[PDB]
């Protein structure tokens, strides 16, 4: 049995966890990992694009084919040795790696913080003999090139213009079934009341999916800035985005920085609303002093930690950490998502709400955690509200057909989307009126501003929901649509007394 | 699926979830003549059920 | 004698500095701290706005009660007992603090930098001995959760549900007595020569009250947002923003990043400007080979700083160190605030100008701090120039009737506001018409853009005063401002011609 | 000859390379170094602008005196003495330095992975040693106060009133030769091959001559505004903006934070792409585990660094690191400039561009590598075409003369400034209506939103050319010109309506 | 001191580059009527050489 | 409590401090008709009073 996978994902499977082996679990997760029905290959606008060069990266079980040149067939060794000289620096970070370190983790100790590690690699191994990739008395040498690229404990010869793959999370997962197992599990998790969001979303396990299912990065021509979103959004496809390649250090994904690159941004600021609160300036001061070698589990007595972190925060569910991050979500960024704030006084939200609290009680009382919790909730729907007062307006002017140029200049987006007011793909194309000013600034009003407020009421830094981002933002846009509109009715009676006057 | 409720009511709700329907509550949102509107919680609590 | 507080501070409270004992002083202190009239409490708008769940924490002196639950009764030892279980991270964090390890401190060799803790910790006890709190010779045992959140040095049971308090700076202040009479004494010494702010202000010793006296604050029905604010705003009350508990390490409090929660943003960019400096870039860059744990009175000998910082610039007057951070102030942030610019030449500035040019000649010439505090003062004139012409213009539409919905649709602000042009509480607060966008246009120039121009001048920011911040976004106020201006003069122009017609 | 230096440097020196001396080369670069033809002084707009006081300090060889007082006649050992209470943290900080040093490097043993600073050190006395500044066999003792700021290994006194300099490059280089003549050497590499930036630019060998022979900079009153750009344009001056006075440390100028006070903000944000991307983020992340002391060429082995750093790009050519950083440089951050993309595809660019494979292919595959900077230049011309569209609607307005303002209320600029249409001037001077709204709003689209998202592309930062950064903005920029030109035309539509009707 | 060619035409221009010039190709950068507009290569390397 | 003095005038005023009042200056501020403003500092210096 894997005791970190909720019982939805064995019933998902149909599989059953008193039962199944590692090899059968394996590969029930891979069966629904790798189908099209499920979220795999292009999606269901895939007629509308084409992949560009780093897509065989980005989408490798799509799209990736190993390269023409070098024509060579080569062994174990002769991964390292050649690409010692092509790629140096690949060679120097994985021989730093567990990886190619085995037999440390095996001389483990178990006064060592690290002897957890033991554990795990012996779990591997059970993994790969259940699978019959390893035999039943052979230890795990290493995991080498040979072993990622092409396949897990080769014994032999590999032509490089065939055998070369990119590692998908199904190679890595072929190991670490767990994680993998924990990751995949999101899909069964996340199911939200009244399908406020699509089932198993958001997560990391359909981040890609979600990618190649939006209407505007599939209609756009602009490939290349299109791409800067699959950047975001490749945790379905490839495990180190966290963890990078080729060190592989958990420690490393353990740091705030990890998550950076993509949860950020003027949709969802959560590095700049964490680092900025006490709890990141913390982490900032004291990153020196904790060790971000011991597992999370142990992060708080062993590794002295002292102050909250984003996968301490985020991995966390009722006293266990797994890689399923989707557990707690209440708010899920879009305070404006129908069926979102409708929710939020639910049982379900409540539960969850609960389990929050738990997590903050690691070091404030519950009283601490429970009082900034409802400023929390609160907060996010004033801001809901001020947001709506102005989308009225608005939204008003376009069933009048009023806004600047819509019924003159208003051309439609591109296929497969469909002309709409105040639409995701306004974002990402214009033409023409299309949007209009006060349609797209209402849009960010809520998109870019109330997402800030609530990321930054969730993450406790103050000015990221006051003056800086938030509610001054809101309070700008709000003042500007108000003021458009009037100056809009006046042009607009000023019109009817020139008709009139003819 | 939910039917919708706007943002100022269901802050309305929260803050009279614990009251007796007549008791009257400051809203979290709303302005009218200089002052910030009161809301009695029956109303409230009626149009949310 | 607090031979670190000003005159000033004594004459105040109607002491002799020669014969006042700790207590006397603790008490005198005490007496002002908690009186309404000097600004605890709800102020004068009190009747306007309720505490929310999270005010219990930001002002305890007014509102903290223990919670009802547990029942329970406890002698000193149970605290830690319970809470290793309850709030462990707060038990782990104070274990490891000084408070917990007093005899590491009497242990301290002469020769260590650090021994000087060791006089501070008989200063302590001098203090309590003072008070009755501590036997003419007993020594303190330790600084336990008891003692904080029930009663100094107390000896027996406590009862959990009657006798907890979040402790306040007067808490604090019982044995911290210097720290707190410096904090305090900001109320005495940051008197201004024209009444340019209110006696004391700005300072942290009246932070809470210079927030809860601010109308729109007090007035507006967003108490979640208002409560972003107050979070910035509780050094008055509270004596862990700098130093954060449960470690409460003075090396901590020493990095820039303790400040940093509070000092950045729109409207005072500090942490900003001067972690993009030079100066903040090297903090960055060195702070691995600093020694934080010794005084900023030895940082730059013994600690090997050599790049200047938050506390070591502002906390530093006239040779000595103290938590008065108020003394060398001339600009205060906002250089549009009535009488500051014309103040900036008189002799009350050019006195504290010369602390400054101490302060910088620790490490520059003369010459060259004087140079480049001479570009400060000037490139500042420069920036409030700019906004002072674009606000001529919005301030004669005001005045003249003609902003946008300036006579159909302004309704007032929420009581006890009264109507105005350009006011703070149009930021946190805005309905109809009020604010017009011209308005709140220029209004942000001076309160945001020539604020940040100001600060990224002062912190040494080329970037922040020029492109960035400062000089590039009030251009472009100033540009919108004139093109909005000429618009709406077109537009009354032709629409006294369809006038003259008719 | 100086094994790293171009050959065009000592054609464009008219020396010969086989024959050349230490003493000959320095001679000669410094002819040219200190030529008003070739950049120094004052500039062609040298009579519309007089230096502040700052000045002697940012062009100390047109500006700089030595001060009035102190009246001192001093030796070697006076400096240090006098200084040790006049500037104290100058004499701690030089202590420290290697400068102050020089026999610890002498001792330095073969295994140790600094051991190339003892040959740098033999350099050094060898350069000296040519130019008649060392005796053959006498070792320099150190590089003191009085080296730098009066002469080379002096021997005697010095008056402080009349020999005290500012060490400019040419003084620094007097010992670093390589690195000035790296440096200087950018003149002769940084060549267009249409012209598209003057030769010898972008560089840091010009970058003073860059900021001075700027029209807004030489024509506009505010000198202090306008010294903040001077600030982060004195390379050519001065050699400490990378490595800092008076630590001058090596590990130091390898931090990415050493660029960040000038290559950051609105409209080349390198540091703020830089830091967010996966690469940046590594960096923070491992800092504290990568020997900063060893020489670039040593980083990715014997300094264990495992992700690039703007120095590990920049400085690196063709398997060597040099001071010139123009060699492969191909977008020059301002895409729209004339000519930029069209030599894009151009047999020199491409040669560049395989310099830079070459660079990624440290760590990276070929086909990685290219595939990634595939995307950036086509990402950077989407970019320029959404611009260039925008562009041709506000250009079209003003060769109509229909800007608001363009005939009513456009004053000139100052002088030698001459009216323009979205010229640089309009960042720095607005006027009335100059620059129109409209105007403004299309030039800040090219100079700081696409300048941006080329930035934040050629950085690997994903937020950073599509929300954040780059296209986001763009895109509103588009929408909000598309609005108001519609705007403008159905009053003028209006307006037309009115004068018929009269 | 080149002839300038606008950004949408070098786009269109690399977008050829490996291609015959029978081969249509998307724009990068036009949408008209609802669609993304195609280019043909032989047209295009035309406009630029 | 203080006359308000403008900043062009307290600008004015700190480049005429150590002047002779007829000597003149640039303004830090103001351009009219294509040229920084001139300012004699006699007259400026008769501003602050
Ligand atoms: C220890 C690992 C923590 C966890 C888990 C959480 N927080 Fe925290 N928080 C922690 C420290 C050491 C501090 C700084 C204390 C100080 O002196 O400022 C904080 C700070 C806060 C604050 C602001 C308090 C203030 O006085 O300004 C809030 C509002 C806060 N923390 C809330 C909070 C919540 C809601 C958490 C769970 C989601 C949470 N914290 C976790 C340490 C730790
Ligand atoms: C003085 C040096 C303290 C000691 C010793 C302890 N605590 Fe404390 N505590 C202190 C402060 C300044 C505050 C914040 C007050 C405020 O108004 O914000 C606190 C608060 C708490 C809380 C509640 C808030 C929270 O973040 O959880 C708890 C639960 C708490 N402290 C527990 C605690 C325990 C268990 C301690 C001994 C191990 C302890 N505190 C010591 C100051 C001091
Ligand atoms: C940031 C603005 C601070 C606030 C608010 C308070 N303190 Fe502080 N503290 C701060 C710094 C930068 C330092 C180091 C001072 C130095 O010269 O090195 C300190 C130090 C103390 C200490 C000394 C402990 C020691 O050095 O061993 C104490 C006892 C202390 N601070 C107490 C204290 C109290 C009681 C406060 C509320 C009145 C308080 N501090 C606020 C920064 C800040
Ligand atoms: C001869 C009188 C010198 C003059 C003038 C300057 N420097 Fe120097 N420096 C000199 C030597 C012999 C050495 C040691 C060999 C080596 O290169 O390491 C140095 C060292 C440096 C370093 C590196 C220090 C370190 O990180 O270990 C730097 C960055 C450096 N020097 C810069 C520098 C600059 C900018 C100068 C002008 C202000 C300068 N040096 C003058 C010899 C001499
Ligand atoms: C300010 C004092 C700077 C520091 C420190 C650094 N750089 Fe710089 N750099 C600066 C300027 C003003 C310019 C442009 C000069 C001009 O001709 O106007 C530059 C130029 C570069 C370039 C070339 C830019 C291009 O071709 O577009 C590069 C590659 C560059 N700078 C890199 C760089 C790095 C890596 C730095 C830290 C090691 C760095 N510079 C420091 C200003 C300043
Ligand atoms: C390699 C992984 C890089 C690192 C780390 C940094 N930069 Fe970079 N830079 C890189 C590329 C591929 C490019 C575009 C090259 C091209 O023109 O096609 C750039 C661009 C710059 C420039 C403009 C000069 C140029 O070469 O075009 C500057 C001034 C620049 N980058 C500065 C810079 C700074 C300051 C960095 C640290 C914050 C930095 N770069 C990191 C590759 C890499
Ligand atoms: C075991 C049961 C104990 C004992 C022996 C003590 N405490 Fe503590 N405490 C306990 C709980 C379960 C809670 C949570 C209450 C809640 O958050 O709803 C607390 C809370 C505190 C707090 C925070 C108070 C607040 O948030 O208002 C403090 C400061 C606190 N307790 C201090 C404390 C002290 C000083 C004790 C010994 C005198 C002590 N506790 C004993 C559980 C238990
Ligand atoms: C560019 C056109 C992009 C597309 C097509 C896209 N992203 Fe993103 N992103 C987050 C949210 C979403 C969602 C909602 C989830 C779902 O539908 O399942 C979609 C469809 C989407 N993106 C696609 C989140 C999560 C926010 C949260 O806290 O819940 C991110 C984190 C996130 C990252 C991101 C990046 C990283 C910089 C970029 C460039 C984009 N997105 C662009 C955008
Ligand atoms: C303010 C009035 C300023 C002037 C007169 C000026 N700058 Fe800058 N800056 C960069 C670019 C340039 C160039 C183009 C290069 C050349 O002509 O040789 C000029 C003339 C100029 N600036 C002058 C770069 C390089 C960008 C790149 O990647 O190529 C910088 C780095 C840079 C820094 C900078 C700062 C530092 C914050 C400031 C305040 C200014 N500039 C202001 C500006």
């Amino acid at each position: 049995d894997i005791s970190t996978v909720p019982d939805e994902t064995y019933d998902a499977l149909k599989l059953d966890r008193g039962k199944a082996t590692p090899k059968e679990t394996y590969e029930a997760l891979v069966k629904r990992y790798k189908d099209p029905a499920h979220g795999a290959g292009k999606g269901t606008m895939g007629d509308y694009w084409e992949p560009i060069a780093i897509s065989i990266y980005m989408d490798p079980n799509t799209f990736y084919k190993p390269p023409v040149s070098p024509k060579e067939v080569a062994e174990r060794k002769d991964c390292v040795e050649c690409h010692s000289d092509e790629t140096p620096v690949w060679v120097r970070a994985w021989k730093r790696s567990t990886h190619a370190n085995l037999d440390k983790i095996r001389n483990l100790k178990s006064d060592d913080p690290l002897y957890y590690k033991k554990g795990k690699l012996e779990e591997v191994e059970n993994n790969l003999r259940s699978m019959g990739k390893l035999g039943e008395k052979e230890t795990l040498k290493e995991v080498g090139c040979i072993d990622c690229h092409v396949d897990v404990n080769k014994k032999d010869k590999a032509d490089h213009t065939k055998d070369i793959r990119m590692p998908t999370a199904d190679t890595c997962g072929t190991c670490h079934l767990r994680e993998f197992a924990e990751r995949e599990s999101e899909r069964d998790t996340m199911v939200w009341p009244n399908g406020q969001w699509p089932a198993g979303r958001p997560s990391h396990a359909l981040d890609y999916t979600a990618n190649i299912e939006t209407t505007v990065w599939a209609a756009m021509p602009q490939r290349e800035v299109a791409e800067g979103c699959t950047m975001c959004h490749t945790n379905q496809n490839k495990c180190d985005n966290c963890h990078t390649r080729h060190e592989f250090s958990a420690a490393e994904s353990r740091k705030p920085e990890a998550c950076a690159t993509c949860h950020s941004g003027v949709d969802h600021n959560n590095w700049e609303a964490y680092t900025m609160s006490k709890h990141g300036k913390l982490a900032e001061m004291n990153r020196d002093k904790w060790n971000w070698e011991v597992r999370l589990k142990d992060a708080f007595s062993k590794g002295g930690q002292n102050a909250p972190t984003c996968a301490a925060c985020h991995m966390e569910y009722e006293g266990e950490y797994t890689h399923n991050i989707t557990r707690k979500t209440r708010w899920a960024n879009y305070p404006f998502v129908p069926g979102i704030a409708e929710n939020i006084t639910s049982d379900w939200s409540e539960a969850r709400l609960d389990s929050w609290v738990l997590t903050c009680t690691q070091c404030h009382s519950e009283r601490f955690a429970r009082s900034y919790l409802d400023l929390m909730d609160k907060g996010t729907l004033e801001g809901l509200a001020k947001y709506q007062e102005a989308n009225a307006i608005v939204h008003k002017m376009y069933e009048d057909g009023t806004l600047t140029g819509q019924k003159t200049n208003r051309p439609n987006p591109p296929e497969p989307e469909k002309p709409g007011f105040g639409i995701f793909t306004q974002l990402f194309w214009s033409k023409g009126n299309n949007p209009a000013s006060l349609e797209l600034k209402v849009l960010e009003m809520a998109e870019n501003n109330l997402a800030k407020m609530h990321v930054g009421l969730a993450h406790v830094n103050p000015g990221g929901w006051t003056y800086t981002e938030g509610w001054g933002p809101m309070n700008r846009a709000y003042v500007e649509i108000q003021d458009e509109y009037t100056k809009m009715q006046e042009l607009s009676a000023l019109q009817a007394r020139v008709n009139k006057l003819e | 699926s939910l039917a919708p409720i706007s943002a100022k009511d269901m802050l309305d709700y929260l803050a009279c979830k614990d009251k007796k329907p007549t008791d009257v509550v400051k809203s979290h949102t709303e302005v009218e003549n200089g002052k910030i509107v009161r809301v009695k919680c029956g109303d409230i609590v009626a149009l949310v059920q």
